[PDB]
């Protein structure tokens, strides 16, 4: 019932409400999209590994 | 083991309450000798009644029949619900009266009000204070069983200490209101000497009032409650002998010691002040 | 006079509530200074006249306005050096007689340290200038911190026995500031003694300045 | 009770004659009525005096009311002279 | 009728204390309410009283203006004998200063629809410090007037320009979407008498004398402190060279500053001794 | 519509409170200011070093949360679904009994060892020629709690960040202290252990520092009681002299 | 003194001043100094500095 | 609709314990009082309804005016019936309780339930009614039970002393199986 996430700029911030996808939709270690303006997680980036392996 | 109702040790009255009460009196009783009544809201802790907020509760009392007094509970309970919604922490603590003196129907007001609070507090606030002191006097009803058989248990209001303290926010607002008057540069003595002198004006006048009442008893107009005359006799009994000889040398010794400490202080101030005067002469010549 | 009494309004405004970290380094003059800030960079601003200008010229913890970034107050020393004197929690409770007799192996050195610590008048009148600091050295596996924690027990001073690997915090450069904070809290607390374990961990031989 | 609070020292002898009762027994009665929490005080044997810190407060009539009248007038006068001294001292000292 | 700068808003002392206390209560977020009164004239708006809002669980929105609540509260206030009509609304910006956000701006039109003369108030509980209260009132500037390039108001009086606006407000749309309203305080004389009574210490407090032993020990300690400060100051006066650096002295002086501590300690010692003097002996006379 | 109208709060770790309301906490970003908390958050409940949310826009205390979780911690926590049974394990029946007495016997009745007069085993490392299959031993030992076990390959715990190499170890010991009954096994222990660093590499400095930090956290002014760690390495000769000491 | 004190109220309102250390100076008041964490840059000089 | 302050002057004498009225006179009176409270509250949410007991060791005010029907019902359920009604003292305390006003603009209305014979002199009732007339308090008298000779005359005399522009009425409820509430519904008490 809690939301915990860290920005890509060495900044960590949490939202009392998960967002667009409920915690059932998400799992630890995931990488999703959050609002740069509202600092609210909007969507979930599907996947992207380093192009070196790609 | 009967008095399981926590005795009210003290009551703390904060400014916002007094301002609200004064505005109520002005709106309802600016040009009439009618008193304004209300309800006191707050929290009670460890025998201390925190009277946080109060609201106007309109009041009438017939100028002919003092026994009759128009106050109703509809708006009372409505405001209980509404304010408690606004601030769930607060709850009713008492009912306040705007006037210089109590009236007999204050007792039935207290009785009706105690249904809402098992331990209610009656606070009398003088909207136009003439005496130098706290304008609030706290009361709570106590069922006193007089040793005389012929009288049923009578509920008598017993005075409780009342104090004025302001929250940080209330203190801020009060000073913002009181800048055009208030004094913080007073060296503590001026304050203490003024307070002692006011106290002397108090005690001697109180002795004169007791003397007036004693002359009254002599003429045979007013008798006295055994307890209060007991208290006056107690004060007189505890009078120490100001002519105690060894005690006189005790005075002399403390006086010498304290005044020679003050002599130290004066010497040191001489040192520093003369130093600064010489430095001032240096700065003036340069 | 009634107006200059309002010269606590300046104090009230300055202090505010949301004050940020800082560090006192030096001042150009009165009502003028250049500070040392946690932001890694340095900014020079004026001072808050409503303060004891003589506080800590060398280093301290001052505030700054979110926009102005200027001192408006100075709080007490607060760092991540941990509760050095954690009473029983940070107390080894080790019998002085530790892993062997060590009657002159390390006992005499510890006694000299205690004489510089408690018999200050003695290490003072003689003018012998007792040693500065104790840096243990020896073959690996002598109960490495054994004798040191032993000193922590029989001693009347507060202990700060830090592992010489905890100095590299996450944030960049914050490690040096913490290290300074170690000695700052040590001096501030009481006539105490701290430990810097695994000194080689921060005490290297060659560095790679790239 | 008859004595003022300024003379709560009383010789054991006078206590005896009022009580018609012996020195040892007068002392016995004293320590008894001090032990029962009826009284609080001290007793000095050397001169044989009783320093009571024992005073009560009740049972008095119109005459004691008039006596307190005289006493309160007296202390009102004392306060008056104190206040007048203060007021006479102030003008040369508050005007600076 | 053109809105004029000579407009002035009066907020009651009770209203001020209510906004300040209610803001402090919800300092972590923003608390909103309504002011009760009437429109005195086209320029004068007076405010008497406020009642707080039970806030929905959203700390960044004021979208929870419950109307059943206002209707009930208004009806019961009317039963009080206070039929005063809502004059405006207040909300708090703890440490964020006085300014109008998009949400506040939206609520502002939403209420302006009901009454063109609504007054919005912003109260900063944090920066509102002992002696200076941080509060401001704002009303919106019609966008049609702005697009026309016209000055939104006519100024026959300079009062509106007395207070220099906050550069934050200049960043937050001041004078482009909205404007400030100058604030004064209507204060009743009886309110002032009671307010002065508040800080009046108990007249007995001067009678409460300090225990002689403790007082004497404080005297002893302060005297020894004067000794230490005196020796420090003697060194300070002696070590002082011809080229004495005032800046260095301000940064670091003997024992912080031997002279200043000496002066403060002699002052406090004198005060304590001599107040004890007054106490003991005015008791001697009158008791 | 109302859900996406809020804003998140920055998270910091408190340093100390200066006033009855003034406290100093360093947020997850960096330089720490001093702010207050809500007037009903049980200020005394704000531990000295507690982790709570701040009024991100205001930077004031709003609500506190338990310690960190180090998502890498979860990643290495519930990623071993092995259900090996001792029957499957073979060839080391005497070794199976010894290891049982090595780790699970301590949690069974450490009072027995105390009455013996020695402390329970601290940490046991598994020695075995390459391709011996010791890892299977640990996978089976995971059949004693299945939730109170810790297994880290001792090679993914390395990172090129400033200092997170020691952060992984710190989080390990922290999560271990969090749940009392549990064991931490770190295969490939011969990698982070090494012999020493002769000023050869720029990671050996950091790598050796990570090794020492694990050494410190092992028995450094604190005993990790109710939990022991078992490691495995093919090359016991490239092991640092310290790791072979009786304390480690 | 009081007017000053009230002046310091706005004095502390203005933004602070950064610290500078000119690595190299240029003619006609040009300055490229070492920003604390940033680096250097080309700027001009003040009105009353030699 | 007019704002009214009503105090239901409830008798607690014996003459409500009779089983002749409905199943029980006291239960019928409780139902009538509850219905009156409901109707007055429905007329205006601001209306105030109060309760008073005339009989017993003395006239006691259980619930001074209030709109919380829960309190009214609870106090009616906890009533200890008994005593000789004190109509004079009852009406005096009824004035005491109708001057129990929050909103000063509301009107004063006394509802009197008379179930027992009135042993009070005509003159005392007349002076009490004149005091009410001076105080401008409306009085409604509900005479129920067996009509003993003299009670009706005294009640009518009191009503006449209180009558002011037809603001005071007297209701005589004959004994029978007809519920008191049904008769009270058709009376001017509810229509205003």
């Amino acid at each position: 019932k809690c939301v915990v996430l860290k920005t890509s700029t060495r900044q960590t911030i949490f939202l009392p409400v998960v967002g667009l996808v409920d915690p059932d939709k998400l799992k630890p270690g995931d990488l999703v999209g959050v609002n740069k303006d509202s600092y609210l997680i909007l969507d979930t980036l599907p996947s992207e590994y380093d192009s070196r392996v790609k | 083991q009967i008095f399981s109702s926590k005795s009210i040790e003290k009551v703390v009255v904060h400014p916002l309450v007094l301002l609200s009460i004064v505005d109520h009196y002005n709106r309802v009783a600016r040009d009439t000798k009618k008193r304004v009544i209300g309800v006191l809201l707050g929290s009670t802790f460890k025998g201390t009644v925190d009277v946080t907020n109060s609201y106007a509760v309109p009041f009438e009392e017939d100028d002919k029949d003092s026994s009759i007094w128009f106050l109703d509970h509809n708006y009372h309970e409505s405001m209980f619900s509404m304010f408690r919604r606004i601030n769930a922490k607060e709850h009713v603590v008492g009912w306040y009266s705007t006037g210089p003196k109590l009236r007999e129907n204050d007792l039935d007001v207290h009785r009706l009000f105690s249904d809402y609070v098992p331990n209610p507090v009656l606070v009398i606030i003088d909207v136009q204070p003439e005496e130098l002191g706290i304008p609030t006097k706290a009361y709570y009803a106590v069922e006193e069983v007089k040793e005389n058989a012929t009288q049923k248990s009578q509920k008598v209001f017993v005075h409780v200490p009342s104090e004025i303290a302001a929250h940080e926010v209330e203190e801020i607002g009060v000073e913002h209101l009181l800048r055009d008057v208030k004094d913080t540069t007073i060296s503590t003595l001026a304050t203490e000497v003024t307070g002692k002198l006011g106290a002397l004006k108090g005690l001697d006048a109180r002795l004169r009032e007791i003397r007036s009442y004693l002359e009254l008893v002599i003429q045979e107009k007013l008798p006295l409650n055994h307890e209060i005359l007991y208290h006056l006799q107690d004060v007189f009994n505890l009078l120490p002998n100001l002519s105690v000889l060894e005690l006189v040398k005790a005075f002399a010794v403390k006086t010498n010691d304290m005044m020679l400490v003050i002599y130290l202080s004066s010497l040191i101030r001489s040192v520093i002040a003369l130093h600064n005067l010489i430095n001032n002469k240096m700065l003036n010549k340069e | 006079k009634r107006e200059h009494l309002r010269a606590q309004e300046e104090v009230k405004r300055i202090q505010s509530v949301p004050l940020v970290i800082g560090q006192f380094m030096e001042m150009v003059d009165q009502n003028n200074g250049i500070v040392g800030s946690t932001t890694g960079s340095n900014y020079y601003v004026r001072i808050l006249s409503t303060i004891n200008r003589e506080l800590l010229k060398p280093s301290a913890s001052v505030a700054l306005h979110r926009h102005s970034n200027a001192l408006v107050d100075v709080l007490p020393p607060e760092a991540d050096s941990s509760i050095s004197l954690l009473s029983q929690s940070e107390k080894p409770d080790v019998s002085y007689n530790d892993i062997g007799g060590c009657d002159i192996q390390k006992q005499e050195i510890r006694e000299a340290v205690e004489l510089p610590l408690t018999h200050h008048d003695l290490y003072k009148q003689i003018g012998i200038d007792p040693p500065r600091g104790v840096l243990l050295y020896g073959p690996p596996g002598t109960g490495k911190t054994m004798l040191a924690k032993a000193v922590a027990n029989h001693t009347t001073a507060a202990f700060i026995r830090v592992v010489g690997s905890e100095f590299v915090q996450k944030y960049l450069g914050e490690g040096p500031r913490m290290v300074r904070d170690v000695f700052r809290l040590a001096k501030e607390n009481a006539p105490a003694i701290i430990f810097i374990d695994e000194v080689d961990a921060i005490a290297t031989a060659r560095f790679d300045a790239q | 009770f008859n004595r003022p609070a300024e003379d709560r020292t009383i010789p054991l002898k006078v206590i005896a004659e009022r009580t018609r009762l012996s020195i040892e027994d007068v002392e016995y009665l004293l320590m008894k009525s001090l032990s029962v929490h009826l009284i609080e005080g001290i007793i000095d044997q050397m001169e044989g005096t009783v320093h009571v810190s024992w005073v009560q407060p009740r049972v008095l009539g119109i005459p004691q009311i008039t006596s307190l009248r005289d006493r309160l007038d007296s202390w009102l006068g004392k306060v008056n002279t104190a206040l007048l001294s203060v007021e006479a001292e102030t003008p040369d000292l508050v005007a600076s | 009728p053109t809105l004029d700068t000579s407009e002035q808003v009066y907020i009651s002392s009770l209203a001020l204390l209510k906004m300040l206390k209610h803001g402090r209560a919800g300092v972590p977020m923003e608390v909103m309410g309504l002011m009760l009164g009437e429109f005195v004239d086209e320029y004068t708006v007076k405010v008497v009283d406020v009642f707080a809002m039970p806030q929905s669980g959203t700390g960044v929105s004021v979208e929870a203006v419950d109307p059943v609540f206002q209707t009930n509260m208004l009806d019961m206030l009317k039963q009080i004998g206070r039929p005063e009509m809502v004059v405006g609304w207040y909300h708090s910006h703890p440490g964020f200063g006085c300014w109008l956000s998009g949400v506040d701006i939206n609520t502002q039109q939403s209420f302006e629809a009901l009454n063109q003369r609504a007054v919005a108030v912003v109260v900063d509980p944090i920066q509102s410090v002992k002696g200076k209260v941080v509060m401001d009132a704002f009303r919106l500037i019609n966008p049609q007037t702005m697009m026309l390039g016209q000055e939104p108001r006519q100024t026959t009086s300079n009062l509106g320009h007395l207070n220099k606006p906050s550069i934050q407000a200049l960043i937050h749309g001041l004078n482009r979407h909205y404007y400030s309203i100058a604030i004064n305080y209507r204060k009743n004389e009886l309110e002032e008498k009671m307010l002065l009574n508040l800080h009046k210490k108990k007249w007995n407090d001067g009678l409460t004398l300090k225990k002689f032993d403790v007082h004497s020990k404080t005297n002893e300690q302060t005297v020894q402190e004067m000794l230490g400060l005196a020796i420090k100051y003697n060194k300070a006066v002696q070590e002082e060279d011809e080229l004495t650096p005032e800046k260095l002295v301000i940064a670091k002086v003997g024992r912080q500053d031997a002279k200043k501590h000496l002066e403060e300690h002699v002052s406090n010692l004198m005060s304590s001794n001599i107040i004890q003097t007054l106490g003991t002996m005015l008791d001697t006379v009158i008791f | 519509l109302k859900s996406l109208q809020s804003v998140g709060q920055i998270i910091g770790e408190v340093l100390r409170p200066l006033d009855d309301e003034r406290l100093i906490v360093k947020a997850s970003s960096g330089p720490r200011y001093v702010v207050g908390c809500r007037s009903k958050v049980d200020k005394e409940k704000l531990t000295s070093g507690t982790r709570v949310v701040l009024d991100m826009t205001t930077l004031t205390i709003m609500r506190a949360l338990p310690r960190e979780v180090d998502p890498v911690v979860y990643n290495m926590l519930h990623e071993d679904p092995g259900n090996i049974s001792y029957s499957a394990v073979g060839g080391l029946s005497d070794q199976i009994r010894e290891l049982r007495e090595s780790i699970e016997l301590p949690l069974m009745n450490p009072e027995l060892f105390i009455r013996v007069g020695i402390k329970p085993p601290k940490g046991v490392l598994l020695y075995g020629p390459p391709g011996t299959g010791k890892t299977l031993l640990a996978r089976a030992i995971a059949s004693n709690i299945d939730a109170n076990f810790l297994k880290v390959v001792s090679s993914a715990i390395i990172d090129k960040y400033i200092g997170e190499s020691a952060r992984l170890i710190r989080e390990m010991f922290n999560y271990a202290r969090e749940h009392q009954p549990c064991i931490i096994f770190m295969d490939e222990i011969d990698a982070i252990g090494g012999r020493r660093f002769s000023e050869g590499t720029s990671a050996d400095r950091e790598i050796q520092r990570t090794l020492m930090e694990l050494l410190n956290q092992l028995d450094g002014f604190d005993q990790l009681g109710k939990v022991k760690m078992i490691m495995a390495t093919n090359r016991p000769d490239v092991l640092d002299p310290a790791l072979l000491r009786p304390g480690r | 003194h009081v007017r000053a004190l009230k002046e310091e109220l706005q004095l502390l309102q203005e933004p602070g001043s950064y610290v500078g250390e000119v690595v190299k100076v240029m003619g006609k008041s040009k300055v490229l100094v070492k920003v604390h964490p940033e680096g250097k840059y080309v700027v001009d000089i003040d009105k009353n500095i030699d | 609709m007019v704002l009214e302050a009503t105090m239901i002057c409830i008798d607690n004498s014996e003459w409500m314990r009779n089983g002749d009225y409905s199943p029980n006179r006291f239960q019928a009176l409780s139902d009538a009082v509850n219905l009156i409270c409901g109707a007055k509250t429905q007329s205006n949410p601001e209306n105030t309804v109060g309760i008073l007991t005339m009989a017993g060791k003395g006239v006691r005010v259980l619930v001074t005016p209030t709109s919380d029907l829960g309190k009214i019902l609870a106090c009616m359920h906890g009533l200890d019936i008994g005593g000789e009604m004190n109509l004079a003292a009852g009406i005096q305390v009824a004035q005491l309780a109708l001057k129990h006003r929050q909103n000063k603009k509301q009107q004063q209305r006394i509802i009197v339930f008379a179930g027992s014979p009135v042993n009070y002199d005509k003159k005392v009732l007349e002076m009490i009614g004149r005091k009410l007339k001076k105080n401008s308090v409306a009085l409604d008298v509900v005479d129920f039970g067996e009509d003993e000779e003299g009670k009706s005359e005294k009640l009518e005399a009191l009503v006449a002393a209180v009558n002011n522009n037809e603001t005071s009425h007297i209701v005589h409820v004959p004994p029978g199986g007809i519920a008191l509430s049904d008769v009270l519904i058709s009376t001017p008490i509810f229509t205003g």
